[PDB]
Parts: C-alpha cells; structure tokens; sequence
C-alpha cells in the first residue's frame, strides 16, 4: 500500500520540474524560468512525457552523464560568469528566434547570449575566467552549424571560424559545418550544446572567431549524500515520510515490499 | 537486561526552537504480535510523571500536536517543533517488549 | 619551420592521423604547450609505418 502521492521526505520540499526536462533547466528554456532560483532540494522529481527542452534543434553532449552527476547534488547558486552588457562591448548582445517563444515573441536562452557582428565586424574573442567559490561550477556553451555560406557570411562575416575552449581538464577545438538539413522545429540550422564542471581554483579560457554562444549564467553546485530522480505523475502534497517511490510514499517497519 | 542509551544528557533550547532527542536500545524491540511497545514520558519538577507517547508513532490523548516521535529497529528520535515554557523537564524513554522492564537515563530540557 | 604539419600512424589494426591545434593555454609547470601521448599494441607478423 501506498500514498499514491508525492511529498516531502526529511522535511526538505523535492525539485519538480514539471513540463521542463534538465536540459531545458540548465540551458535556461524561457518556460522554465521559475526553477531558475537558488534552493535546495532532496531528490528531483520529473515528468515522463516533458516538451520543453532544447528549443533550436541541435546535439546535447554527454547528457546522461549530466544527469548522473545532477542525481547527487543537493543545491545550486546561479552566478553571472559574464556580464552581457559590460563583458562584449564590440559584438551585438541581442539574438533572438522564433524556435524559442515566449508569450507569442521571439526569445532565446536565459542563460546563453549569441554573440553577432557589429558594424561590419567580428573581432577576436578571448575570455578567461577563475574560480573562487570554493565549489564546482558548472560552465554551459555552443556552437552554432549554420546551413548557407550566405547566413554564415552575414551572421560572422567569416567563411572559416573555430570556438577552443581550454581549461585544465578539458581541451577542445569546435569547426562549424554547414551541410543541408531536414527541418526540425521550422529552423534547418543547429546549436551543438557542451558543458564542463570547473573545480576549485582552476580557470577557463574561450577563444573565438566566430560561431560562438558564449555563457551567460553558471551553477554552483553542492554535492549531498542522498538525492535522486524519479518519473511521477503523481501529485504534489505534504508528508513527512522516508521512503518515496514513483507511485507513492510507504511507511512500514516491514521488511519486504511489492510496489 | 535491556540497555536504552539517550542523546544527549542536557538540551538546552531557545523559545520557538525545535528540539530532538534520541533514545537507542541493545536489542530489536519488535514483537510476535507484529508492534515495538516503546514509550516516551515526560517529568516536571515535583510532580509525578506523565505519558507523552506510546508506540513508536501514537499520541495520548491531551499531549499537545508539537510532541511527534518516530523510529524504527534499534534508534529512535522525539521532536519538538516549538517549545514553551510548559516543555521544561525531564524526558525518558521505555520498552515494553522484553522482561524486565527497562527505563532511560533521562534528558533535561532548559530554556535559554 | 611549417605552419601546417601532421603525424599518421598506421598499422593492421590502427590508423589514425593526429593534426597540431595552437590556442592560448594555462600554465602547468611552468609550461603552456602539451604533449598527447598514444600506444598500440603490435601483434607477432604485423608492422607498423610512421609518418610525419
Ligand atoms: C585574429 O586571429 C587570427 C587567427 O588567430 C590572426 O591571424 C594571424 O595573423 C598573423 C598576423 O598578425 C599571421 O602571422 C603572419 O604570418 C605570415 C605568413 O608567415 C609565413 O611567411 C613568412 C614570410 O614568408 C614570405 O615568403 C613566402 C613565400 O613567398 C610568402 O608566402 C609569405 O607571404 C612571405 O612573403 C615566413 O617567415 C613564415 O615562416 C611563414 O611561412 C607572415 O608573413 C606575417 O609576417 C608579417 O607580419 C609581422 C607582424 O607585423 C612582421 O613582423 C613581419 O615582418 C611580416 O611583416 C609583413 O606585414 C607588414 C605589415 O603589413 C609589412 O609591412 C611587411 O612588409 C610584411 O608584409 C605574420 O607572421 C598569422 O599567420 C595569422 N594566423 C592565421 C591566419 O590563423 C589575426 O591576426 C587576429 N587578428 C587580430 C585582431 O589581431
Ligand atoms: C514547450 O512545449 C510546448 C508543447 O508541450 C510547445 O508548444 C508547441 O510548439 C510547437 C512549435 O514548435 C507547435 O507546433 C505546437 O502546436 C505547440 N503545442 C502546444 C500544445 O502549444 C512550446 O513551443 C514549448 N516552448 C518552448 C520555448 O520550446
Ligand atoms: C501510514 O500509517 C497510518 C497509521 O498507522 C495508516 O493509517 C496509513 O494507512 C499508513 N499509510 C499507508 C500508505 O498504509
Ligand atoms: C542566488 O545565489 C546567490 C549566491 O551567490 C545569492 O546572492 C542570490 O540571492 C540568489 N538568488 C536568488 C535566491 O534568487
Ligand atoms: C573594443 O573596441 C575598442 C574601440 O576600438 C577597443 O579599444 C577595445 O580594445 C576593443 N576590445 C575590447 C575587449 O573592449
């Protein structure tokens, strides 16, 4: 026997995402702007039919193992690795698409800034950044595959352009290709999404010369030593049980169960 | 016989402040009949005392709605959500399982 | 004294081609250039070509 509800468990409410997955948490979909706020959690809750996730089409790398190391972490901090007006003075901040809508507009990510040419040029890029948060931080970017020379020429102004990102465990060198695509989401283009977890005292070089969807917003992540994931569809009601599963809350002293 | 150890000896709490306790016994305190018979009393100075708990999870009756206990195996926690100045006292803990009946050594609470 | 250079190692049961990437790079003891380090294992009869 069962709840067949969903609900606290050591006095600590769970992280339900409800329509949004963990990529659109972490990239910043613009209907998932209500868990970008910093909390902490016991396990997370998801579910299993969610439809907003990466919005431009494109390849997430390495997205299991993203979840298998957001399964044991027990809070965040959302920081301004770079600021959008003061840390890109000759490039255009402002980027939109009609992939990601919100309230019948066109938007992009909350936590990603394309970058395009302003008055005709695409200077060089190098950033760095070092971490002081005693903690690992989590650092999201992209790489942008456009599907016309014409677009790439007036996007980058640039045939051939290369992203580097390097840092003391990741070292990596990004070429954009530009092939004919099936429409998906009405955009033939795509967005390659990487991530990275910055340790404690170490420090981050990107590099660019075009093709560049460069951070906005990073996590501090705290690791715990009990938390996980489950698919629901049950509902959301106050316990303060010790044992959850995906139907719902047990409480026995028995040893045996056949939920 | 029975050994119960309580954690910790003095407690000392602010007003509006939660507050546990922990009892732990030598030997599993379940029973054939399918409970665990453990019991939490509470002991003003100079008055006689009274029971706050029975079972692991039971409330008596007139034991106000912050008392809540819980536990399984050999640990075994009570918790006060708020507490007042009618919280003060001498806490135990008992088994009701095995011969001979077995009492705790006892935590004070005092308000800060 | 070449801009573009490349290795290929390639044997009956490796083959691959390794191009030098120049970016901007942290220090790590004292040095700011890196060096990948590659192994194989060759079987009795088999040959191995270097190339570079
Ligand atoms: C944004 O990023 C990009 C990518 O990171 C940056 O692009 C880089 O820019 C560098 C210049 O800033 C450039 O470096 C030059 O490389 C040239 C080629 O080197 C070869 O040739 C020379 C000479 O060989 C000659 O003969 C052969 C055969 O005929 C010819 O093919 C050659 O053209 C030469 O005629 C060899 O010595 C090398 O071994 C290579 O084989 C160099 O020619 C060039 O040198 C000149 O500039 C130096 C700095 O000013 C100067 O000290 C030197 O004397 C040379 O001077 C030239 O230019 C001046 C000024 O116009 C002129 O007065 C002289 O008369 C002469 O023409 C550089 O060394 C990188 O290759 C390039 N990397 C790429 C493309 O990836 C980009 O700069 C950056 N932008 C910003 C914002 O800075
Ligand atoms: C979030 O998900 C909803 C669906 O769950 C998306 O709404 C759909 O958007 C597509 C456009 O690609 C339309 O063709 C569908 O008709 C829409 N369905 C519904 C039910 O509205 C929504 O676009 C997603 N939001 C983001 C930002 O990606
Ligand atoms: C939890 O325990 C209470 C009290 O024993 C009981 O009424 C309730 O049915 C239990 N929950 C389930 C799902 O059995
Ligand atoms: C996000 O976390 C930071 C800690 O770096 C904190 O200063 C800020 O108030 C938080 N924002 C919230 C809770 O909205
Ligand atoms: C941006 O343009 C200004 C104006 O020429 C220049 O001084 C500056 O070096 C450029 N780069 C940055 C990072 O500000």
């Amino acid at each position: 026997s069962h709840n067949g509800k969903l609900c606290r468990l050591k006095g600590k409410a769970p992280l339900q995402l409800g329509n949004c997955n963990i990529a659109g948490w972490v990239l910043g979909n613009p209907e998932c702007e209500s868990l970008l706020s910093n909390r902490s959690w016991s396990y997370i809750a998801e579910t299993p039919n969610s439809e907003n996730g990466t919005c431009f089409p494109g390849d997430f790398a390495d997205y299991e193992e993203l979840r298998e190391q957001l399964s044991s972490v027990s809070s965040f901090e959302r920081f301004e690795i770079f600021p959008k007006e003061r840390s890109w003075p000759n490039h255009t901040t402002r980027g939109v698409t009609a992939a990601c809508p919100h309230a019948m507009k066109s938007s992009f990510y909350k936590n990603l800034v394309w970058l395009t040419e302003a008055n005709g040029s695409y200077p060089n890029l190098s950033r760095s950044y070092v971490n002081n948060q005693e903690k690992e931080v989590l650092v999201l970017w992209g790489v942008h595959h456009p599907s016309n020379i014409e677009d790439q020429r007036t996007l980058y102004r640039k045939d051939n352009a290369y992203v580097s990102v390097v840092s003391s465990n990741y070292n990596r060198r990004f070429t954009p290709e530009i092939a004919k695509r099936p429409k998906v989401r009405g955009q033939s283009g795509r967005i390659n999404y990487y991530w990275t977890l910055l340790e404690p005292g170490d420090t981050i070089i990107f590099e660019a010369t075009g093709n560049l969807i460069a951070p906005w917003y990073a996590f501090a992540l705290s690791r715990g030593p009990g938390s996980g994931i489950i698919t629901s569809n049950a509902p959301l009601d106050e316990c303060d049980t010790k044992c959850q599963t995906p139907q719902g809350a047990i409480n026995s002293s028995l040893p045996f169960q056949n939920i | 016989d029975v050994v119960m150890t309580q954690s910790p000896l003095s407690l000392p709490v602010t007003l509006g402040q939660p507050a546990s306790i922990s009892c732990r016994s030598s030997q599993g305190l379940a029973f054939l009949d399918g409970n665990t018979y453990l019991s939490w009393f509470q002991q003003r100075p100079g008055q006689s005392p009274r029971r706050l708990i029975y079972k692991v999870s039971n409330r008596d009756s007139g034991v106000p709605d912050r008392f809540s206990g819980s536990g399984s195996r050999t640990d075994f926690t009570l918790k006060i959500s708020r507490v007042e100045a009618e919280d003060v006292g001498v806490y135990y803990c008992m088994q009701g399982t095995h011969w001979p009946l077995t009492f705790g050594g006892g935590t004070k609470v005092e308000i800060k």
